[PDB]
């Protein structure tokens, strides 16, 4: 699309030899190799473990449509590799009843951890702060609660199924089971930071593009040697809303809002079914729930008649009614 | 059976007979006799569901021998068995803290959710017809239709267990699952 | 009070309306004509929210609930005690949000900046206007708007979702969620990269655009560049709100069944029907 | 980068015989299909 | 045996105390440029007071 | 249930996903896809 | 007609032609494979009279009153 | 045959090999641990005549139940 | 016809061929395996007269 | 035919080969292990006379 | 890229390899058809 | 054997090894603690003759 | 790249390793066939 | 990179380690087969 | 990096630590076996 700076409209340029003293260097910033996409030992291992995880998921999905490759594509978003049955709790389940699930979950988790090691080592080698590995750690924290919350309630059956629509079925059913997740205050906070991340990157993206013709996009120079582009960015927000960040500190606001999305998220999941089993009733207790006029009223006879039963096991027989 | 089609049920020379001249039973007449008892049982005992609208043969059959929505045994976890031999769909805890009273799985909430989509489609309504979805367990916040819906479950269990399912030996095999 | 470099920038000019009359500051804030109209709408709309709380059942902040009218009033103004007050507050909110964007355009003009910030904020205004004007208009009643209350609007979101049985299956909603999630990832990466070159381990020289370029290429396998990452953030953040506005405006006015059965077209493609 | 008219003449001869051979195989296939299970 | 106090409420105020501490920290970082403010009747620091202006050590190449 | 009896293999679903009956099979009635929903009959070679 | 290869680069056209034919051929086979009459993997050994035929028009008074299947 | 180590850097080969062997060994142990016949942590003390045979049925257990009692 | 290899890099097209043939063969084997008649892993030991056949048109 | 190793770098071909053979071997074993007839971990000690076959029992 | 001499030599292998593959596949179809005909 | 430490820096191998062993030990302890037979925190004082055993085969 | 006699040397190993692999797989298949035929 | 003599030295250890590992696995399979045969 | 004599010095500790670890593990296993044998 068209753009409000000339910079790459036309007369883009080719470094025919490498940049770093299009093309790329083959050399080192200190001891860090600069040419290929970095892996190291942890990157290589992460790809092997993660490949087998994805391969187990795909093969179980494909087996579930009876190996039919037409149905494998046609039905793909409905397919899943599913957690164990509830009766097993934390015991090892049968291979076709969640044993492959826990195996793929294990290999995926190791693959994620090894990818964090990779990023951590690469940040050190490039002589950079560890901000990015700890940002990624906050995402891993939320992910890990999909293991620890099932552990704390005592059943692998509560884990998230691997599958496009099936994991969204789980997301809805989790909120249904625990009495409406909107009344989980850490879910509410996690949304506040999720929305705030879109607010900040909209504001910051627009701000830097609004001064890009004055070099505002060269943020490292503007941080170390403040130009008029940084000054105008500070003054716009000060005049708009009464206060402002700096060119450096807006990236701290950005960092924390993103990080706090998954951090508060993880706490809300860990609290669910361990401390609070019905968040709406917790909302009533602590005064979150707005009153509405009653839509129906039960007699005492209906209060006993309309009590249900908690859901049990499926029938394992096909009864004849011959009589 | 279509108007004037007494031959669908009867040996039309001998309306009192429950068999053909060959001695083979007029299965359609034997079924229809049970369908009368079933219709009286619906209109009489399940007024909390059908009220003064009631049902007649036309409600299911609509001019045809086969009603819609016929179902048969398949999987154990088939949710339609809520209308036959199963009982209990509740999964929500009636208290703040976890307890031993409710140990329902998130898979059991998925099963209730599947069942409730079927009911919504069966009536062409959405969940808010019977619930305030801020708390699915609540009856006070739900419309009164939720109470009628519950009696519909109890009615179907009686209809299926006592009338439809025991007709198994009467039907020809082409009608069976 | 002023930043130690600020006074130099406080010139006249750049106003869209009103000339020099409102072209002045109040503390840190620039005023301008749309500053005046902002404070008018903010004050009126806020005081009517306080009145809505006063005539409601409680002062508890979480529980206050200023509901829209019944659907039977259609596109008319209800009695104020029956949702009409929600309608007046909605007109105040539209006036405030519009004034705020136009005031930002005056500020950007006065500093010689591009208009990017007003237009980005336009994406939020679009989503709001879709929720309370456009979708309720296409449905034929203002009562389809969401109530103004911190938790009572979450009850509205819940019930609107389940009006379509399984709102996760809404295709535009899946796109909007993907933008919101990818935006949060991109914000974490960009924030971390800038901070990690400007704040290296103790006793290490300050980093460079080359180091962040190299690290970003190791993360995504390509080099976005400094202008590109800000373009991408703006695209993701604003695109999220635009796809949000789409996903709600199609729900009801255009699609009325459950969202899962929308996917029937995919199952029926002739290559595999 | 180009194509001479003389080179095009040579290429076009192959292009025609390839197309014709393909059309012939497709024609035999359809008649096998038709005699197995006619669609009209 | 506390009826009203529960673990989720305890956690939430733990977060609030952290969060307001974070906002104080972020506003100190926001003030490393352009502060102290200028006014009549002299300089102004706002609240919280800003952290000092920050010098950056360049890489040598000789 | 006090103990579990296995269904015949032709009554066992290949797809373990819990909502699939409502979210897919309620609208999908392709013949080949319907057949794939259950495991096929399986018998010891002795009994053929 | 060979002048057409002066106007269009045969490197582009041969690739485009092969890609077009490959996709078309695949589409037609999968359409047939998903039909009932030409599901040839399952039913290819059926004779032409035995093969499925899609439903006709009612081809009658379109009003008829039924009789039960024999018990 | 040794010239394969001129062709590939052994520092990279050994990492990939160890990763491959680790993943393969872990897969096979978890496969066996999930089987009836070889669930050795629960049933390893059974004699070879007493160990399961058959039990290839896909649903050996009930899919749907409450969680075990939670004390 | 050998002049076709002056138009196209033989190294690029030969890789494109092998990639195409591999995927095509895999699709065909899995189409067969998931059919009733050619589910040969489960039913390959059946004689040809015993193997499944899809439904005919309904008899008169 | 050793001149194909002039045409393609054996470093790339031999990696692509080993990758293809490893993935293919995993797929085939997983298919067989998911079958009834070759569920060999659970049933490998059954004799061929009583291994499962994908056919229905006789007499309807 | 190739000389016409390389193209001539490559074509000889490429054609022979293609026809060899088709021959092997022909026997595979002969064996499959003998075991379970599809028409 | 020692020349492996010229090929791989022992600063790194030792750290990788200690982490590998720690994760492996955690996995095995967790697998046992989750088991019925070896849930030693609850059942550790049971005698070997009293500890759970997985079901013997009826082979049905 | 590599020299033509160096490619000759490499090809001999590829053919040998392939033949070794095919031999092992042939014995593996025949064991499997004797254990449980698939036709 | 690596020299021919260095590659030859490495190959000796690499072959010997591979074959030693396969021997240990052969014994572990002997023990497993004796405890609970899979055919 | 290390010298070869430094690598030989390090290797002697590495072997000794590995042996010490295996010894402690073997005693731990024989205790576990005596408390609750897994075969
Ligand atoms: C939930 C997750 C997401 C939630 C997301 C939440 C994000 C929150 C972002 C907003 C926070 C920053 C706001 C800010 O710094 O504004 C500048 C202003 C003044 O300081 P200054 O700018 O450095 O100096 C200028 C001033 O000294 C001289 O200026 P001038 O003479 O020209 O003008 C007059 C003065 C008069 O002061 C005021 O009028 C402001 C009084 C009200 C400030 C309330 C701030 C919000 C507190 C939120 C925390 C909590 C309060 C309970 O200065 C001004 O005119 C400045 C006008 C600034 C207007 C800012 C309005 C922001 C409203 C934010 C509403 C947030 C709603 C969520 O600062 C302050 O007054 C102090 C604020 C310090 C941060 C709050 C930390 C609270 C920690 C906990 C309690 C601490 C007790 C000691
Ligand atoms: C009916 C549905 C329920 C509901 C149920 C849930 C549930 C259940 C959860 C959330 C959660 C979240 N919900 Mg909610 N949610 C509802 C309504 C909403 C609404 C709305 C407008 O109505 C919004 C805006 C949100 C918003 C949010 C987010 C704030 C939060 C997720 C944070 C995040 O970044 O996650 C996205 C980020 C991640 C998942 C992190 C992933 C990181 C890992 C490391 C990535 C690994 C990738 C790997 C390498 C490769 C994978 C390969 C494949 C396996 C093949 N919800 C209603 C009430 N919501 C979560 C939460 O935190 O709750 C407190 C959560 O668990
Ligand atoms: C480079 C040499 C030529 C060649 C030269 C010959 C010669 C010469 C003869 C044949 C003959 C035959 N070839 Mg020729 N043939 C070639 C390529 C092929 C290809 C192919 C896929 O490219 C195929 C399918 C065939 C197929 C055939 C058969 C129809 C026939 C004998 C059986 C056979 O297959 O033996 C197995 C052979 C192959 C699979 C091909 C590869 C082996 C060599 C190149 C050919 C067999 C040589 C034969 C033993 C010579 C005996 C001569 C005596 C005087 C009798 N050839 C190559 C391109 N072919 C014979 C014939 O016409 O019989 C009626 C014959 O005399
Ligand atoms: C702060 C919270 C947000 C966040 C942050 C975040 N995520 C991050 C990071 C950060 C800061 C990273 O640095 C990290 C990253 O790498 O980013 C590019 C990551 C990441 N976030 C990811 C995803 C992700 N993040 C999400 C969300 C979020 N991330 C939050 C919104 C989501 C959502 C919303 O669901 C997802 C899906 C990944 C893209 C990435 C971590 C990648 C990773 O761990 O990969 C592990 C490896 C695999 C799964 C294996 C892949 C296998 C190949 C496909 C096989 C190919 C063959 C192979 C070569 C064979 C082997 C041969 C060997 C010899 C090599
Ligand atoms: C592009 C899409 C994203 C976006 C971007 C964005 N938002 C922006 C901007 C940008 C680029 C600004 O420049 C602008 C700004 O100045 O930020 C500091 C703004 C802004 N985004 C804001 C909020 C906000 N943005 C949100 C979302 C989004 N913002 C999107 C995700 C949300 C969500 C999802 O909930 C919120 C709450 C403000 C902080 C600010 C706009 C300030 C403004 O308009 O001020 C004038 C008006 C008032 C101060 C008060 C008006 C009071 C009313 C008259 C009465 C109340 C009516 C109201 C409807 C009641 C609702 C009650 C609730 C409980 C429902
Ligand atoms: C087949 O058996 C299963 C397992 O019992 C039945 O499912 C039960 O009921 C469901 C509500 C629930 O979902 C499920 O968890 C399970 O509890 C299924 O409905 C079929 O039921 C018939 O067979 C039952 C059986 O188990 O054999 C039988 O039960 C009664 O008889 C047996 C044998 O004497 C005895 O063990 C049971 O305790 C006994 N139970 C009761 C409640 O009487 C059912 O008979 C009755 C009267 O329930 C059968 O039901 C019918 C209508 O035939
Ligand atoms: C069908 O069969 C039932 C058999 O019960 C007949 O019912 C009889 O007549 C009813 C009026 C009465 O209520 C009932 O108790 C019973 O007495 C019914 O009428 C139909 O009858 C025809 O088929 C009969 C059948 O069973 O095959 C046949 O009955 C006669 O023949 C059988 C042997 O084939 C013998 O067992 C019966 O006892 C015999 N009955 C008599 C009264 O002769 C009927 O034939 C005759 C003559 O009645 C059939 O009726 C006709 C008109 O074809
Ligand atoms: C469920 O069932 C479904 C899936 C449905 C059924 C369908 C299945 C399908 C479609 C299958 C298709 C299979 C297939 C298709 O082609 C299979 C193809 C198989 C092939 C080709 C195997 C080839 C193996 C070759 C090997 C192992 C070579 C080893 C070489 C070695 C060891 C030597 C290395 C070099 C050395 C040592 C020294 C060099 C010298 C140097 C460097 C010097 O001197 O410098
Ligand atoms: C799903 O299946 C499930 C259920 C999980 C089951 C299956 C499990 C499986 C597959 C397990 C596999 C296990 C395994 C595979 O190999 C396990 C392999 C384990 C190994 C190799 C352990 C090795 C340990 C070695 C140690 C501890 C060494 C310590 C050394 C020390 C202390 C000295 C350091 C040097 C010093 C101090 C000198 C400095 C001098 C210097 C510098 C100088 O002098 O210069
Ligand atoms: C031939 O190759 C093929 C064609 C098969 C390759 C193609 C594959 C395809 C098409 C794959 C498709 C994959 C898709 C679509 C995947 C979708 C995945 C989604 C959407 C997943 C969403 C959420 C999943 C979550 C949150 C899972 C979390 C699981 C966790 C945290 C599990 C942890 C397990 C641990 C830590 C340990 C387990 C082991 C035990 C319990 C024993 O502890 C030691
Ligand atoms: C070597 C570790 C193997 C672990 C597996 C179990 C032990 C099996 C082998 C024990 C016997 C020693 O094994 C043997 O060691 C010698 C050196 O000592 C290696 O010898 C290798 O390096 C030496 C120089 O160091 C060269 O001269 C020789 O040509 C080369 O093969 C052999 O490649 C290996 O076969
Ligand atoms: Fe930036």
């Amino acid at each position: 699309m068209l753009e409000y700076q000339n910079l790459f409209t036309r007369v883009q340029v080719r470094t025919v030899p490498e940049p770093g003293i299009f093309s790329y260097l083959a050399g080192k910033f200190g001891d860090a190799q600069i040419g290929p996409i970095y892996l190291g030992w942890a990157g290589v291992l992460s790809l092997i473990f993660g490949f087998i995880a994805i391969e187990i998921i795909g093969l179980n999905m494909w087996a579930s449509v009876g190996w039919d490759p037409v149905e494998f594509i046609r039905q793909l978003p409905w397919l899943a590799l599913e957690p164990p049955p509830p009766q097993y709790g934390l015991r090892v389940p049968p291979l076709n009843q969640g044993g492959w699930y826990l195996m793929a979950g294990f290999f995926l988790t190791v693959s994620i951890i090894l990818w964090w090691i990779r990023i951590y080592r690469r940040a050190r080698a490039l002589q950079m702060g560890s901000h990015l590995p700890w940002a990624f750690a906050s995402a891993i924290f939320l992910y890990s609660t999909f293991f620890f919350q099932p552990l704390l309630v005592g059943s692998w059956s509560e884990m998230v199924p691997f599958g496009i629509f099936p994991h969204l079925d789980w997301t809805s059913a989790f909120s249904i089971r625990y009495g409406n997740l909107y009344y989980n205050p850490f879910h509410a906070l996690s949304i506040a930071f999720l929305y705030g991340s879109a607010v900040l990157f909209a504001m910051h993206g627009a701000t830097i593009l609004a001064v890009a013709r004055m070099g505002g996009e060269r943020e490292i120079e503007q941080i170390t040697d403040r130009g008029t582009a940084a000054e105008r960015s500070m003054l716009f927000w000060r005049w708009c809303m009464g206060f402002n960040a700096t060119m450096e500190s807006i990236h701290r606001w950005a960092w924390w809002f993103a990080v706090l999305t998954t951090f508060t998220g993880g706490i809300g999941i860990l609290l669910t079914g361990t401390v609070v089993d019905n968040w709406y009733l917790w909302g009533v207790k602590h005064g979150l729930v707005a009153p509405y006029p009653a839509q129906n009223q039960l007699t005492p006879e209906q209060q006993d008649l309309l009590r249900g039963r908690y859901q049990g096991t499926a029938p394992d027989s096909f009864p004849s009614y011959v009589v | 059976a279509g108007t004037g089609n007494c031959a669908y049920c009867h040996n039309v020379a001998a309306f009192q007979d429950d068999t053909l001249p060959n001695g083979k039973p007029l299965y359609t007449k034997i079924v229809a006799r049970r369908m009368l008892q079933m219709t009286r049982n619906i209109n009489g005992n399940y007024s909390q569901h059908v009220k003064n609208t009631g049902v007649t043969c036309y409600t299911c059959h609509m001019g045809k021998p086969l009603p819609n929505g016929l179902w048969f045994y398949s999987s154990q976890t088939d949710y339609l068995r809520h209308y036959l031999d199963r009982d209990g769909a509740r999964v929500i805890t009636q208290g703040v803290a976890p307890s031993n009273a409710n140990r329902s799985s998130t898979k059991q909430a998925e099963w209730t959710y599947a069942l409730m989509i079927s009911q919504s489609r069966s009536l062409g309504v959405n969940c808010t017809y019977c619930h305030n979805t801020r708390q699915f367990a609540s009856w006070r916040e739900a419309p009164p239709a939720r109470v009628t819906a519950y009696h519909g479950i109890l009615m179907l269990r009686d209809v299926n267990q006592n009338y439809l399912a025991p007709l198994q030996p009467v039907y020809p095999a082409v009608r069976l699952g | 009070a002023m930043l130690s470099f600020e006074k130099k920038y406080r010139v006249r000019g750049g106003t869209l309306i009103g000339g020099d009359l409102f072209d002045f500051w109040f503390g840190p804030f620039y005023v301008g004509f749309f500053g005046v109209t902002t404070i008018f709408f903010v004050t009126l709309g806020t005081l009517l929210c306080v009145w809505g709380a006063a005539m409601g059942p409680t002062w508890n902040l979480w529980q206050i609930n200023i509901a829209p009218p019944d659907l039977k009033y259609g596109l008319g103004l209800a009695p104020l005690r029956e949702g009409g007050l929600w309608q007046i507050i909605t007109l105040c909110a539209l006036g405030a949000f519009g004034s705020w964007a136009l005031r930002q355009a005056e500020i950007a003009r006065k500093l010689g900046m591009g208009m990017h910030i007003p237009w980005a904020y336009g994406g939020a205004i679009l989503a709001y206007t879709t929720l309370v004007v456009i979708r309720p208009f296409l449905l034929g009643a203002w009562g389809h708007g969401f109530p103004y209350g911190i938790f009572s609007h979450l009850d509205w979101v819940s019930n609107v979702g389940y009006q379509y049985l399984h709102f996760h299956y809404n295709p535009a909603h899946m796109i909007a969620v993907t933008f919101f999630f990818t935006n949060c990832l991109a914000l974490a990466m960009h924030g971390s990269l800038i901070l990690s070159v400007t704040n290296p381990p103790k006793g290490t020289p300050t980093g460079t655009s080359e180091q962040e370029n190299v690290f970003f290429r190791d993360l995504l396998g390509y080099s976005i560049g400094a202008i590109g990452i800000h373009r991408l953030g703006l695209f993701l953040a604003v695109g999220a709100a635009v796809w949000s506005a789409i996903c709600i405006v199609i729900s009801g006015p255009f699609w009325t069944q459950g969202w899962p059965e929308w996917w029937n077209w995919w199952l029926n493609l002739p290559i595999w029907k | 980068g180009g194509m001479t008219e003389e080179e095009a003449r040579r290429f076009h001869g192959y292009m025609v015989t390839g197309t014709l051979g393909y059309v012939v195989v497709a024609s035999v296939a359809h008649f096998l299909a038709w005699s197995w299970r006619p669609w009209f | 045996m506390m009826e009203y106090i529960d673990g989720a409420q305890i956690a939430l105020y733990a977060f609030w105390l952290f969060f307001f501490g974070l906002i104080i920290y972020l506003r100190r970082e926001d003030k490393r440029e352009g502060y102290p403010l200028e006014s009549p009747q002299g300089p102004r620091d706002g609240w919280p007071k800003g952290a000092p202006k920050k010098t950056y050590v360049h890489r040598d190449h000789g | 249930g006090s103990s579990y009896q296995q269904a015949p293999i032709t009554n066992q679903r290949r797809m373990r996903g819990i909502m699939i009956q409502s979210t897919l099979w309620d609208m999908d009635r392709k013949r080949s896809a319907t057949r794939q929903r259950y495991y096929p009959a399986s018998t010891p070679a002795n009994q053929l | 007609m060979h002048r057409i290869w002066l106007m269009y680069d045969p490197r582009r056209v041969m690739v485009a032609l092969v890609g077009f034919l490959a996709v078309l051929a695949l589409v037609i086979h999968f359409v047939l494979l998903s039909s009932q009459r030409y599901s040839w993997i399952e039913n290819g050994t059926l004779g032409a009279d035995q093969a499925p035929v899609g439903a006709s028009a009612p081809a009658a008074a379109a009003e008829m009153s039924p009789l039960p299947p024999g018990r």
